[PDB]
C-alpha cells in the first residue's frame, strides 16, 4: 500500500568534478556532507520500511557502497539497475518497466535535493484532498529576464499551466475551454518547480496502453485536460493535478545553481 | 600517369552554375486560430488557400475545417509565431534556384503538389 | 531484359564528415539503408550499379536509368558487366569494417577534399593497410573542388604527388569527380573499365561472409500461414555462395535476463537470396547481398546484430568473450587541432573496442605491457585476420590512441 521512489542519474547539464569514473554524482561533497544525506534524513522522519532506488546503466556497487559506508536510517533499500536506458528519457523508461512490483500509492524523489520544510504535512495533504498529483513551488533569490510560466488558482489549490519556456512562442499561449471553468488565474513568473511529486495507483493501467510520457516534466503530469470533446476513456474525481505555495528555502539543482547553494549553506 | 586530367579539370571547371510579404491582419482573441486575412495572402502569393493549412498542420498538431476566406484552426496561436511560421513557408516553398522571380503560380500536378513559376516555367518540388 | 550479376568489388574509402555514401548513391542510384527495426545496425554502403557501355572515346557513355535518353542515343547498350558497391566508413574509430572491406576488394578507391590540412595520418594507414593485404589497384579521387579558386587545386595536386613517391602503389588513375550535381560519373565508369585488369575470380580455400546490417523483410502484420525468413544483409568476402548451405551465427546473444557468456552459436539455413531485381540461385562473392536465413523477425532489430559474422557449418571465424588484442602504442594523442602523452592500462574501465565488423563496449580485466583481454557485453567477432582500432574515454566524446594486431 505505501512505497517510496529514489531516483539517481549522472551530471551532463553541469560546467565542471564529475568526469572522473570513480566519482559519481550521487556521491558529491558540498561541504564536508553527502547530498544524499538529507534525502535519507527525510525518509527517516517520514517512517516508510519498503524503498526502491532506480540507477543508469553506468555505477552499478559504487551508489551501493556509498548507502552501505558512513550512514541513520537503519531500513531496507533495495537498488536496481536494468540495462534499457541510454540518457538521451531520465526516469519516465524506469516507470513504464517498473510495474508488478507496485502494490498502492507511491512517493516519487530524485536524488538533487535541499530541504528545509515541514516533510509529513506534503504527504497528509495528499492523502486528504484524494487527487492524481501534486507539485511544489518555491520563489527566486530576492538579494541581488524570462525563465518559465506558471498559473495558480486559489480559493482547494490547483495547477493549470505549467509549460516550460525552452522552445518559447512569443506571444502568450493557454485555452478559453480551460480559462471560462476557473474564472479566476493568477500568473506566477518568479515560481519553480522543486522536484516533489506524489502519485496514487490509477496511473499503472494507462503506461502500457499508450506512452506518451517526456523528462518527467513535459507529459508526466500535462495529460489532465477534460475539455472540449474528450475522446481517451478514464480509468475508475476529475483528473486534475494540485500546487502548493511555501515560503522558506528548498531548491532544485540543474543550470547554474550549486556555488549558490553553497553560500545558502555557509553564514 | 598525370597527362589526361587537366583536360578534364577544364570540363569540370566550365559545367558550373523580398517584399512579397503580405501584412497579417489578426487579433489574438484566441482559443481558435482564427485567420481572415489568409485569402489576401492566397492571392497575392498565387497560391490555393488548402496548401497553406496543410503546412500549419505539419508543423503544429492542429485540427479544422476550410470556411469560404476565414480560417477555424484548433488552438491559441498568435501573430509572431504563427507569423515566424509563414515567413518559413516563404522561403522553402516559394523560392526558387535557377532564377528568382516574382511569380510563381501554382497548378495541381499527380497527387503531391508541383508548383510553375509564370516567368520561364519550370517545375519545382513542393514538399519541404 | 535478363541481366548478370555482380563479380568485381569496388571499394569506396576516405575520412570521416567528407562524404562517401552519398558518393556511393550518386555513382549507383537507390539510396542505401545504413545513416527501430528495419535498415539500421552499422555504418556501411549498399547499392546496385550498371555497366551498359554503347559504342557505335572521350567521357560520357554511362547512365543511372537501364533506358537511355539524355546524350543522343536511341538504341540500347551492350552487355559488359555488372557492380554491387561497398561503402566503408573513413573513421578512426570504425576501421574494422574498412579492413573487412579490403579482403573483399578488387577496386580501391581514395578520397580527399580541398578544405583540411594536406599531410594526412589516416589516409596514409589506410594506404599501409591496402599494401599489407595484397592489393596493387587503387584509383585517387578529388571530393569538393566548387568553392576551390584556381590555383589552390593545383597546389593540392603537386602536394599529393609530393606525397606519393616512396610508396609500393604506383599505377593509380586521378579523376576529379562531384557528388550533388548528379554529373561525371560516366568518366569515373569508364576508368573502371579500362584501368583495371579483369580479376581470375575464383571459388575456395574457405567461403566467407559479414553481416553488417540486419533486415526483417515483412509487411506491417504479416499472416501466420506466409511468413518469411529474417534477411540479413552481408557482404561476402571470398567463395560462391549457393542455395543449400548450413551457416552459423558465431558471437552468441545474451539469453539470460548473475549473468553467464559461455554458449553456443546460433545455427540458420538460408531459403532465398535478394540482388539486384529478380532472384538469382548463386551468389558471385564481392557486395552486400542480402541473404535470407531461417532467424526470427525479433532478433533483427537495431543494437544486437552490430556486425556479426556468417560461416558455413565449421570453419574460422570463431565465438571471443574478452577478446585477444595485441596493441602498438603512439607517441602522443592526434586528433587534436593540446596533446598528452599515452599513457598505460588501468583495470576495470569501460572502453569502446572495435574488431572485425563490430562497434561495441567493453570491460577491462588484466593490464599488460603488449598484450589485453577484455569482456564484451553485446556480440563481437572476428574473420581470418583483420586489424584493431581502439577507442578510450578522455573528454566526453571517443578519442584513438592507436592501431592493434589480434593473436588467433
Amino acid at each position: 500500500s505505501i512505497q517510496a521512489f529514489v531516483f539517481c542519474g549522472k551530471g551532463s547539464n553541469l560546467a565542471p568534478m564529475q568526469h572522473s569514473t570513480r566519482l559519481p554524482k550521487a556521491l558529491l561533497p558540498i561541504g564536508n556532507r553527502p547530498m544524499i544525506e538529507y534525502v535519507l534524513d527525510w525518509c527517516d522522519q517520514a517512517d516508510f520500511k519498503e524503498i526502491s532506488v532506480v540507477a543508469p546503466v553506468d555505477e552499478i556497487e559504487l551508489i551501493e557502497s556509498g548507502l552501505t559506508s558512513f550512514l541513520n536510517s537503519n531500513h531496507s533499500h533495495h537498488l536496481q539497475d536494468p540495462k534499457k536506458i541510454n540518457f538521451i528519457s531520465t526516469g519516465e523508461s524506469l516507470q513504464k518497466e517498473l510495474l508488478p512490483r507496485i502494490n498502492g500509492d507511491f512517493v516519487i524523489l530524485p536524488c538533487d535535493f535541499v530541504t528545509d520544510i515541514p516533510p509529513q504535512v506534503l504527504v497528509d495533504q495528499f492523502r486528504n484532498r484524494d487527487d492524481n498529483n501534486l507539485a511544489m513551488t518555491i520563489y527566486y533569490k530576492n538579494s541581488l529576464k524570462q525563465q518559465q510560466f506558471f498559473t495558480v488558482y486559489s480559493e482547494i489549490l490547483l495547477d493549470v499551466y505549467s509549460q516550460r519556456d525552452v522552445t518559447k512562442t512569443k506571444y502568450l499561449q493557454i485555452r478559453s475551454h480551460l480559462l471560462w471553468n476557473y474564472p479566476n488565474l493568477t500568473v506566477s513568473t518568479k515560481l519553480l518547480n522543486s522536484f516533489i511529486y506524489f502519485c496514487s495507483f490509477e496511473l499503472c493501467q494507462l503506461l502500457k496502453l499508450g506512452p506518451q510520457s517526456m523528462s518527467r516534466q513535459a507529459s508526466f503530469k500535462d495529460p489532465f485536460t477534460g475539455n472540449q470533446q474528450q475522446q481517451n476513456p478514464p480509468t475508475t474525481i476529475f483528473i486534475l493535478p494540485n500546487e502548493t505555495l511555501f515560503i522558506r528555502a528548498n531548491n532544485l539543482n540543474a543550470y547554474m545553481d550549486a556555488n549558490r547553494f553553497v553560500l545558502k549553506i555557509k553564514s | 600517369v598525370g597527362l589526361p586530367y587537366s583536360e578534364l579539370l577544364s570540363r569540370f571547371f566550365n559545367i558550373l552554375r523580398k517584399f512579397r510579404i503580405p501584412p497579417p491582419v489578426c487579433l489574438r482573441d484566441g482559443k481558435k486560430t482564427i485567420f481572415s486575412n489568409i485569402q489576401d495572402i492566397a492571392e497575392k502569393l498565387h497560391r490555393s488557400p488548402e496548401h497553406l493549412i496543410q503546412y500549419l498542420f505539419a508543423e503544429l498538431g492542429t485540427s479544422g475545417s476550410v470556411d469560404g476566406k476565414r480560417l477555424v484552426i484548433k488552438g491559441k496561436f498568435q501573430s509572431k509565431q504563427m507569423e515566424n511560421v509563414l515567413r518559413r513557408y516563404i522561403l522553402e516553398y516559394v523560392t526558387c534556384k535557377t532564377c528568382k522571380s516574382i511569380n510563381t503560380e501554382l497548378k495541381r500536378e499527380n497527387r503531391l503538389f508541383f508548383m510553375v513559376c509564370k516567368s520561364c516555367g519550370s517545375t519545382r518540388s513542393v514538399s519541404s | 531484359i535478363i541481366n548478370r550479376q555482380a563479380t568485381i568489388n569496388i571499394g569506396t574509402i576516405g575520412h570521416v564528415a567528407h562524404g562517401k555514401s552519398t558518393v556511393v548513391r550518386a555513382i549507383s542510384g537507390v539510396q542505401t539503408v545504413r545513416f527501430l527495426e528495419r535498415n539500421i545496425t552499422i555504418k556501411l554502403g549498399y547499392a546496385n550499379a550498371k555497366i551498359y557501355k554503347c559504342q557505335e572515346s572521350f567521357k560520357s557513355d554511362k547512365e543511372i536509368s537501364p533506358k537511355c535518353q539524355r546524350p543522343g542515343c536511341p538504341g540500347r547498350y551492350k552487355l559488359v558487366r555488372h557492380v554491387s558497391f561497398v561503402d566503408c566508413p573513413g573513421h578512426d574509430i570504425l576501421m574494422s569494417t574498412m579492413l573487412s572491406g579490403a579482403a573483399v576488394m578488387d577496386a580501391a578507391l581514395l578520397l580527399i577534399a580541398g578544405n583540411e590540412s594536406c599531410p594526412q595520418p589516416q589516409t596514409s594507414e589506410h594506404l599501409a593497410a591496402i599494401e599489407i593485404m595484397k592489393l596493387k589497384h587503387v584509383i585517387i579521387l578529388q571530393n569538393k573542388v566548387d568553392l576551390m579558386r584556381e590555383e589552390s587545386a593545383l597546389e593540392h595536386q603537386k602536394s599529393i604527388l609530393k606525397f606519393i613517391r616512396g610508396t609500393i602503389a604506383d599505377g593509380a588513375p586521378i579523376v576529379p569527380i562531384s557528388a550533388q550535381l548528379k554529373y561525371n560519373i560516366d568518366a569515373v565508369n569508364e576508368f573502371i573499365v579500362k584501368t583495371i585488369p579483369v580479376p581470375p575470380r575464383d571459388f575456395m580455400i574457405s567461403p566467407r561472409l559479414i553481416v553488417i546490417r540486419s533486415f526483417d523483410v515483412n509487411k506491417p502484420g504479416a499472416e501466420i500461414e506466409d511468413l518469411k525468413g529474417g534477411v540479413a544483409g552481408g557482404s561476402i568476402l571470398n567463395g560462391v555462395f549457393k542455395l543449400g548451405d548450413e551457416i552459423e551465427i558465431r558471437p552468441g546473444i545474451v539469453t539470460k535476463d548473475k549473468g553467464k557468456i559461455q554458449c553456443k552459436p546460433i545455427f540458420s539455413n538460408i531459403v532465398s537470396l535478394f540482388a539486384e531485381q529478380n532472384d538469382l540461385k548463386f551468389a558471385v562473392p564481392g557486395g552486400l547481398i542480402g541473404v535470407g536465413t531461417k532467424v526470427d523477425p525479433t532478433l533483427c532489430r537495431a543494437d544486437r546484430l552490430v556486425g556479426q559474422v556468417v560461416g558455413a557449418k565449421g570453419h574460422l571465424p570463431n565465438i571471443y568473450t574478452d577478446i585477444e588484442i595485441n596493441y602498438f602504442l603512439l607517441r602522443r594523442l592526434l586528433g587534436v587541432k593540446k596533446q598528452a602523452k599515452v599513457r598505460k592500462l588501468e583495470p576495470n574501465e569501460v572502453l569502446m573496442v572495435n574488431i572485425g565488423s563490430t562497434a561495441t563496449g567493453a570491460r577491462v580485466v588484466a593490464v599488460k605491457a603488449d598484450m589485453a583481454r577484455l569482456q564484451l557485453t553485446s556480440p563481437a567477432c572476428t574473420e581470418i585476420n583483420e586489424k584493431i582500432a581502439l577507442s578510450r574515454r578522455i573528454e566526453k566524446h571517443w578519442r584513438l590512441i592507436g592501431w592493434a594486431t589480434i593473436k588467433k
